[PDB]
């Protein structure tokens, strides 16, 4: 069984060490696979790039190029860590629920960013460094939470340009499962994430699939009864292969509960099995 | 204070302590006017 | 026994000495110093 | 080496007694997000409560009819293969051994209130495909059934997860092992059907088959078992069902000039619209015509409307030169043709592939 | 774990047996998976299609049909592979490195025919075959390769910059039965990609050419593309329809749903899909030319 050592730093304030030993069973991420490691490949600074802080596009390229890791226990003066990796064995691996959407028996795991609302995270000024955890979903709503997030994106941003909205509308966006609804974003002030984290993304999905219902029109006109036309084709292909290989979905473990509640809620604790 | 647990869940093979290294001081000497040359510069006397 | 050091420590004492001058100035005090030093952990690797 | 998942629910769609041990149960998600997907994604002009209408009728006939709309954790969660079956049997073509499982299901069990069960489990599924809520995203897997307790009207059942079949131990019944049992309607191997050699591993599929049309909806059920590799299933299936895809293709939406673009971008002295315009002070008379195109699509074929089909990995068979054996046995008080299948190692995530071309 | 077992024929010479066992962790295909094999369907031979050597747009379509394998030590007299598809456990797998680009820790590896110079291939001339080995390139080479040869194919019916150095593609397309499957299947996808959804986007283009100036970032964005920033300078664009029923419907839903599925097949169906993840151990960060590493199974 692969396991990884985080090594706890001295001189930290009480209150900080029980925030963390609070945070028992999350998703740590890890750039290279080691036994030992310290505490700046799991903050935030190892993921931003460019000098500015990673976007939501950044942070799922990260999520894909980038090895995961789950807490086991927290000593008061060492950190441990459990791989999902290579072909550990990791026996009684659990799991605690972040996102507020429920979870059931046989549904499998998926990672994403923060989205809905405001990441909550455990934040060290002592050291001076913040650790974010990724948000765990099921498989069959992270398709329809990705568009809805970003149809509410190209909304507002019409609603912008043009120069009278089509307001007519019906109601609020929501998301049930067993059912359960949720009901983001009620308020339409508020733009905390609206352009601050999906902005590149916005742009590019909108970009891509402007290209694409526009070649094909360009290219065959009996659909409705100096200029290159390769090149152009070569990076439609090119942006759009690359584009679908970010936003993918890979599971990553699976909620397999024996004698135990089958429904689990947003702060519960799960044994799971690697897939 | 309460608290008791459902069979067994860890929290109890956890044995860390905390170490003294030893300490270390200092003695400082004392220096005696006689024993330094600036005594042939002046004759000293006591007068109650 | 190191694994389970959990952050030991050690520490100091010095004290330092004083003059006897009388003028336009306060007097001094003896005046007694006290530090204290953590420690640092690191491990080799090889393989085979 | 293998794995067990637990889960207690009612025994309306699942009776751990008569089943065979060894045969294949699903779970189904809660009924309350079917009307949430379906008023946002019906189809513009159809009626969204038509699902409604048959989804109250399908609890009125079942018991506990006042535990709808909380979901405590006492729902109907699991249900068996057969029961699908049988609920579809009138559409496989396998005539006779559909309506033998049919009334062996409806005999074994209360016989009392299962027939009107199954009909409104039937319209359920055809209103189910009526507004694109395709049933294919509420129809989970579970493995092989392995150990069962059960009271009265509630059941306590334990199944494998993933691995080997006969690596487990029933431990009440003759022997410690099981193996995998079928009906005879729903196996379908499709490399007989496309003419290719039989040996070494082959995986396993449930598909999903669509037909869409006024008023005229079937749904099946196919364990598909073929050599074929992960994705070229998918252009393997549509040779075979050429036929309902094109069908589709005309009748599944029942609810303008061409612009030369490359042609006046290739030629000069075209009406040009440099960015001094655009800037944003007087943006109307700049492009007042600029072209006119009277252009708008609305009512196409989309990519969900003209969907057949949808597959998803279960399992694998390392053994090379399968021998799987089909033969009738008593099921309850009646003989059901059943197909028993050996050395079958579950496994594979619960991604489903759609066939839309 | 799942190993299959190649049958070396015998009489073979020291030297050809010499130029195998250099051969120790590449990457071979089987048609159908057995535990007891023989050299024909690794041979060339076995990749004819009517009755000469395959072309390349076939070799892209063998590749998805035939399962993989990876070869391990050799004796003198078997040869040892274990298989990849199908999942199983193997312990400690390595992979040669064939391309000329470099590898570095977490990238996925897909698997294409030789589109650079000649292969070097191990050549039998007593048993009378040859054994070509599969190329393994990153994602986005292999992303750029594939683009550049559908567009090829395209106008029969190439540089890449790669770490600062320049590589030449000669493509093969002597057949023509295979060359209009692909332009099918990328119309497929073009049709299946519009819907009622198309309107609002194209309609928001004059607004994405304003946004696109004082930005500095969107006009990469408008650089590289070409129908965009032609059409926001050339077509009106009629101004809006209604939407049937708008009171309990979300049009620009499905336009943007549908489209991650298509994008997501795309990359798939075009070429091949990815294979494996390479994360060694204790080893050095980038792996040059020729040497091994240690890769995960996908």
């Amino acid at each position: 069984p692969f396991e990884i050592e985080v090594l706890l730093p001295g001189e930290l304030s009480p209150a900080e060490t029980s925030a963390l030993q609070k945070c028992e069973g999350k998703i740590i991420t890890f750039s290279t696979l080691r036994h030992r490691a310290s505490l700046v490949d799991i903050a935030l600074s190892s993921y931003y790039i460019n000098g500015a802080p990673p976007d939501t596009l950044s942070l799922l390229e990260a999520y894909r190029m980038r090895f995961a890791a789950v807490i086991t226990r927290v000593i008061p003066g060492k950190l441990l860590a459990h791989a999902i990796g290579v072909g550990t064995p990791t026996p009684g691996l659990f799991i605690q629920n972040t996102s507020p959407v429920d979870l059931c028996n046989g549904d499998y795991i998926c990672l994403l960013p923060p989205v809905f609302g405001s990441a909550d995270s455990i934040r060290l000024d002592s050291v001076g460094l913040e650790i974010v955890f990724p948000l765990t979903i099921p498989q069959t709503l992270m398709r329809e939470i990705i568009a809805k997030v970003v149809a509410r994106a190209v909304e507002r941003t019409a609603a912008g340009a043009q120069i009278l909205p089509h307001e007519v509308l019906r109601g609020a966006d929501v998301i049930c499962y067993n059912g359960r609804r949720y009901e983001l974003e009620t308020n339409l002030q508020h733009r905390d994430g609206s352009d601050a984290a999906i902005r590149t993304l916005v742009l590019n999905l909108m970009f891509s699939i402007n290209e694409g219902c526009l070649l094909l029109l360009a290219l065959i006109p009996t659909l409705l009864v100096r200029f290159p036309i390769y090149e152009t084709i070569s990076s439609w292909i090119s942006t759009s292969s690359r584009l679908g290989d970010t936003l993918g979905t890979r599971a990553i473990l699976r909620v397999c509960v024996f004698d135990g509640p089958s429904t689990v809620h947003p702060g519960d604790r799960t044994a799971v099995i690697q897939v | 204070f309460f608290k008791q647990i459902r069979s067994d869940d860890n929290s109890l093979y956890s044995a860390q302590f905390d170490i003294l290294l030893g300490t270390y001081c200092n003695t400082l000497n004392f220096v005696r006017f006689l024993e330094l040359g600036l005594s042939v510069a002046c004759i000293c006397t006591k007068f109650p | 026994e190191l694994a389970y050091v959990r952050d030991g420590v050690i520490q100091f004492e010095v004290q330092q000495p004083m003059i006897a001058r009388d003028g336009p100035h306060p007097v001094d005090q003896p005046v007694h110093n006290y530090m204290v030093k953590r420690i640092h952990k690191r491990s080799l690797s090889a393989a085979f | 080496t293998t794995q067990l998942i637990q889960q207690v629910s009612l025994t309306d769609f699942f009776r751990p007694d008569i089943e065979h041990a060894g045969s294949i149960v699903l779970i189904l998600r809660h009924p309350s997000d079917m009307i949430g997907e379906a008023n946002t994604l019906t189809q513009a002009g159809r009626d969204p409560d038509v699902l409604l209408e048959g989804l109250r009728n399908l609890f009125n006939a079942c018991t506990a009819p006042w535990t709808v709309g909380e979901g405590g954790g006492l729902r109907a969660y699991v249900t068996s293969l057969s029961f699908i079956a049988a609920c579809r049997a009138e559409e496989y073509t396998d005539k006779q051994a559909a309506d033998a499982n049919r009334t062996a299901i409806v005999s074994a069990y209360g016989c009392s209130r299962m027939e009107t069960r199954l009909i409104r489990f039937s319209e359920c599924l055809r209103a189910m495909v009526q507004c694109h809520v395709f049933p294919h995203r509420f129809i989970s897997f579970f493995g092989s059934l392995l150990e069962y307790t059960i009271q009265d009207n509630l059941c306590n059942i334990t199944a494998v997860a993933k691995g080997p079949q006969e690596a487990a131990r029933t431990d009440k019944t003759s022997t410690r092992r099981v193996t995998a049992n079928i009906p005879a309607c729903v196996f379908w191997d499709v490399d007989k059907d496309l003419h290719l050699s039989a040996d070494g591993l082959k995986h396993v599929f449930l598909v999903f088959v669509y037909t869409q049309r006024r008023q005229r909806e079937g749904v099946r059920l196919h364990l598909a078992l073929s050599q074929l590799n992960e994705q070229c299933f998918g252009r393997g299936i549509g040779f075979l069902l050429g036929r309902i895809r094109a069908e589709n293709a005309a009748w599944g939406t029942e609810g303008t000039r061409a612009l030369p673009l490359v042609q006046l971008s290739n030629d000069p002295t075209s009406p040009r619209c440099s960015i001094g315009e655009i800037t944003g002070v007087n943006w109307n008379l700049a492009r007042q015509r600029l072209y006119q195109w009277t252009g708008d699509f609305r009512g196409l074929p989309t990519q969900l409307s003209c969907m057949y089909a949808a597959y998803t990995l279960i399992g694998t068979i390392p053994s090379e030169s399968v021998r799987y054996t089909r033969r009738m046995e008593r099921f309850g008080g009646y003989n059901v043709p059943t197909i028993w299948l050996e050395g079958v190692v579950w496994g594979g995530t619960n991604t489903w592939n759609e066939c839309y071309y």
